[PDB]
This record gives C-alpha cells, structure tokens and sequence, in this order.
C-alpha cells in the first residue's frame, strides 16, 4: 500500500523546485527525492529532497486520494522518458520493468514498443507528433516532401526534434531519409529547440503534441505555431506505466475515467495547460 | 475453436449498412481514392416493440476495415452481426436489479465476442467489460441547421431551456449516460430525456427537417455529417473529449493483441489512411 513511483521534469506536466532551505514542501507540491552523484569516480550519491507540482502531479494526488495508496515519489536519473539501448530499457520504462517503481507518472507517451513490457493505464492527456513553426511556414504535415525528400530543395529546410523518445523512434521506424538527414540538428531539449526557431537557425520542430500545444499558447507574441491547426500524426495519449500484471491497473483505469466523466480532467486542464495564445 | 462473433451497429461513416444484392452478395464499389470497397455480409433486423425480422446486409466503413485488418493480423475469423435493438449501450435500473442493453448487453450475455463499432470509452462500461486503447480519439459537439446560431454547450437555450429550441442525443448511449451522470447538466438532461432518439441517423434527418434544433453527438460523426451535407454545421467546439475503443469480455484472450495492433496502426500511418478514406475527404 505504500508505492514507489518515479517520474521526470517536463513543464507542465512535472515542474521540480528546490525546497525551503524548513525542508518542508508546501502549497500544491509534493516531495520529490532525486539522487544526485558527489562525484564522477564513485559511485556514492545523495538523496535530495525537492518539492514537485504540475499537471501530472495533481493526477497523482487525485490517484492516491481514490485508490487508496501512499507513494513514495522520485525523479528518475537513468535516461528520461524511456529508450530500448541493447535490447535494455532505460529512463521511467525501464525503472518500472526492473521493478524499482511501482508506476511511472509523467508526460509519458503510450506507444506500442513500451507496451510490450509494461502495462499502461488507459490515456489521460491526447498528444502525438506535431510540427512547430514561425507562423505561415507552409508545410503540410510530416508527409510534407520538405520532410521525406529534404536535399531536393535549395537550400534544404532545416528540422530536428530531441532524441531518443517516443518522436524520434517513430520517425525512425516510418521515414528512414528524413531520420537520418535530421539527427544533424537533434535538439538537446525543448527551451533549446524554441530558441533555434525564433532566431532562425531552424525551420520546424517535431515533438509531442502535448507539449508542443503548450508551448505554443505562451510564446511570447504567438509567433510560433503548430501546423494544420494544431495536427497530430500517430494520436495516442500520455498513461501511467505500471508492471505487467499490476494489481493497480484496474483501479486506477477505472479512476482515471471517473475523472474524466466528472469534470475533474478539464479543471486540470485550465488550471495548467492553459494558454494566452 | 471457434469463429469470433462481432456485433456492430450502423453509423456512418464508420459502419454503412445496405441491402444485399438479389443473389445475396455485395455490390462492388470503390472508394473516393479508387480502391475496391471491403465489404462483408453481416446479419441483423431491418420501430420499437415490434419483432425483429433478421436478413443477410452488407456492412463496410472505417470500423469495417479496421475489423478486417485486427482478424488478418491476429489470424482470427468471424462473422458480423448487428446489435439487435439497435442501441449502444447503457445500464439501467429495472426493482434493485440492472441490466446492461445494446451492444454492452450481448457482449456481457455471450451474443457477441467482440465489440467493433464507434464505441465510447467510459467508466461506467469499463467497470464490465476491457476496452482496447483508442482506435479514434475525438469528443462531443452540436450540430445544427445552418443559420442557427448558438455559442455552445453553455448557450442559455442549452443551460435554461424551454420548448421553443428543442435539443436532444440518442437513447442508451454513452451522451446519455454523460448528461445523466453529471448533476451540473441535470437541467440539460431533463430537457433531452423527453426528445432522445433512437438512432443517430434520425436525429440528424430530424435537424435537416427543422424538427430537432440541435443534436448533441459524438463529433467523428457530426463533422462528417457536416461536411456531406450543407444546410448543417456543428457549432463549437469539442465541450468534451473522448475516444472509442474495441469492446471485450474480460477475461478475451484477444484483449492485449487488440490494443498493440491499434497502437501499431497509429503508429504506422495505417489509422491516418482510414481517416483519409472514410472521414476526411
Ligand atoms: N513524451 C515523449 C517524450 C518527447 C518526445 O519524444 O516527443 C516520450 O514519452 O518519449
């Protein structure tokens, strides 16, 4: 009854502060440990105490509240969101497969490789792949030619996403060219990508749904879009990862839906995703 | 061993229903990409209360072609009927007793193995049976006959009604489990209770005909409506989200091989080419 759950940080859905230097987490936060390494010829770490809040942080709370658990919550440090790397599972994937956590809570997309060795609860916020841009960029969607056939243009466009999750290992799998003309401009993270888009050093983004949408309701003069109004290629959803054959699942499949009949999903939803643009 | 059966329900443009030819078969078409249409004969009836009469009909749309790809993919075979009271599905109370109708009922009591129809994901069905994840994620709007102008779901002729704009769902759907459900919309449900319908279909027709001045649905189906049909335009927009899933008993063999292959046809493109032939053109 006392759960240990891991997560990672990708406003909004996860957003990590530092804690009162009281110790205390306070407000609509959560303690959060992450284990951070005294140095890089040990292996001796320390736990750090942070407090959590965030979109997915509120689904946690309502979770534990209706199911009837407590947790334990930490930020994974083995990878992010999670790669196959050696036929091995990293980041929140695979510490759920290797049984460190109980589930795993963030902007964690269902996609059909990590359901295979993980259970998944049924999807709590719609994303895919979208496209940034400047706004008026004509392009059509990933199958636009500029993506699958880039160097017959002059100059080609530029584009890129952020390695190694769920974005990257779809267009792996579908558009082998454009996979591999792109990993030239693979993006550290999303603040950098966004920063390559306003000054110009690169045309279009390709990343989550979710957090695309997000990001694009506060850029700062709406200068940067979605494409096709707000188009998603490969719609799937955000879920909690749990162990196959969880004896969580059922309840909290059942909880999640409850939330979403009643009106607690889409006060969620103002309360965090909400944009100006 | 045995044949899986699947039960169905007719909704455009998910799953067309018409009669078979003289000779029992299907007619031949193609699509607007020019490609043969699958079809596949599916049995049910051709007014409520009155015996229904079951006759061999030809089935084929979205949900059609998706049936046709999980049973290549999981090498199962089937055969295809359509719900017998022609209802969705809802739980109702009877005495302390309940009972589930619709395709949820023959599903729970054995008449169905597989549920392959615009079936939305709730937590009311989910309690009884295991949904695949969504094949289709969409959610509800309102469609109306052009030139009406309401803002929404929160335009006072919705929120404080009377009978000079008279609006309304379908019976013993999941829109009418939603409005049941929600005590804020206690007032809206009060209002449709009187006017349901009993399919999609004659909703729609009833807006066209001006005697239904808007109908609450799922918008996968109003929007294509309206793009067929131009004296009707849904106004805005998506006030809640959802997505249909495959139906299955519980304790299916097939449940986790569903779910991958739905998220493989995500994936892969397979699920934009189905909306791009059925959907959006
Ligand atoms: N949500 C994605 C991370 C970002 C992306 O690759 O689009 C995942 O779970 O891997």
């Amino acid at each position: 009854n006392h759960l240990s759950i891991v997560t990672l940080e990708e406003a909004p859905f996860v957003i990590v502060e530092d804690i009162d230097p009281t110790e205390t987490c306070v407000r609509n936060t959560v303690p959060c440990r992450k284990f951070v390494k005294i140095n890089n010829s040990t292996n001796e770490g320390m736990n750090v105490k942070k407090c959590c809040k965030g979109f997915c942080i509120d689904i946690l709370k309502k979770l534990s509240r209706t199911v009837k658990f407590t947790y334990d919550l930490y930020l994974v440090t083995n990878g992010k969101h999670g790669k196959k790397v050696n036929n091995v599972w990293n980041g929140m994937i695979g510490e759920v497969v290797y049984q460190r956590a109980v589930m795993a809570v963030g902007s964690l997309t269902i996609n059909e490789e990590r359901s295979e060795v993980v259970d998944f609860s049924v999807p709590f916020v719609e994303t895919g792949i979208s496209v940034m841009v400047s706004r008026g960029t004509q392009v059509t969607g990933l199958s636009d030619k500029k993506f699958q056939r880039p160097h017959d243009y002059s100059p080609p466009f530029r584009f890129g996403t952020v390695p190694n999750g769920s974005t990257e290992r779809n267009i792996r799998n579908n558009y082998p060219y454009m996979h591999q003309y792109m990993t030239r401009f693979n993006q550290r993270g999303v603040e950098d990508a966004l920063v390559s888009l306003k000054t110009g050093k690169l045309d279009a983004f390709i990343y989550d749904a979710a957090v695309l949408n997000y990001k694009a309701g506060r850029d700062e003069g709406c200068k940067l879009v979605t494409i096709g109004s707000g188009y998603i290629f490969a719609t799937t959803g955000y879920g909690i990862a749990l162990q196959k054959g969880s004896p969580w699942k059922r309840q909290i499949d059942l909880a999640l839906l409850q939330f979403v009949g009643d009106g607690e999903m889409e006060e969620l939803e103002t309360l965090w995703l909400t944009g100006i643009c | 061993s045995t044949r899986l059966k699947i039960v169905t329900i007719h909704q455009e443009p998910f799953v067309y229903v018409k009669p078979t030819m003289s000779d029992g078969t299907c007619k031949e078409e193609f699509t607007v990409n020019g490609d043969p249409v699958k079809k596949v004969i599916c049995t049910g009836p051709n007014s409520p209360g009155s015996p229904r009469h079951t006759v061999p009909q030809c089935c084929y749309g979205f949900c059609i072609d998706l049936l046709i790809k999980l049973a290549r993919t999981m090498n199962f075979t089937y055969e295809v009927h359509l719900v017998a009271d022609g209802k969705f599905g809802t739980q109702e109370r009877v005495s302390n007793k309940k009972e589930w109708n619709g395709m949820m009922g023959e599903l729970l009591s054995g008449q169905a193995d597989m549920i392959v129809a615009p079936l939305t994901i709730n937590n009311e069905r989910a309690q009884y049976i295991e949904f695949s994840k969504p094949f289709k994620y969409q959610g509800l709007t309102i469609l109306v006959k052009k030139g009406t102008r309401i803002t929404g779901i929160n335009d006072p002729r919705l929120r404080n009604p009377s009978d000079k704009f008279i609006y309304a769902t379908v019976k013993q759907s999941s829109v009418d489990i939603y409005f049941r459900r929600q005590v804020e919309l206690s007032t809206m449900y009060r209002h449709m209770e009187k006017h349901n319908y009993e399919s999609a279909a004659e909703a729609i027709q009833a807006v066209r005909d001006n005697k239904l001045h808007a109908f609450i649905w799922d918008s996968a189906v109003l929007e294509f409506e309206a793009s067929q049909k131009c004296d009707l335009v849904t106004t805005g927009e998506l006030f809640f989200r959802s997505g249909f899933g495959i139906g299955m008993r519980k304790d299916s063999p097939w449940k986790q091989n569903v779910s991958l292959s739905i998220l493989k046809s995500h994936e892969n493109g397979f699920m934009e080419d189905l909306d791009k032939t059925w959907v959006r053109y």
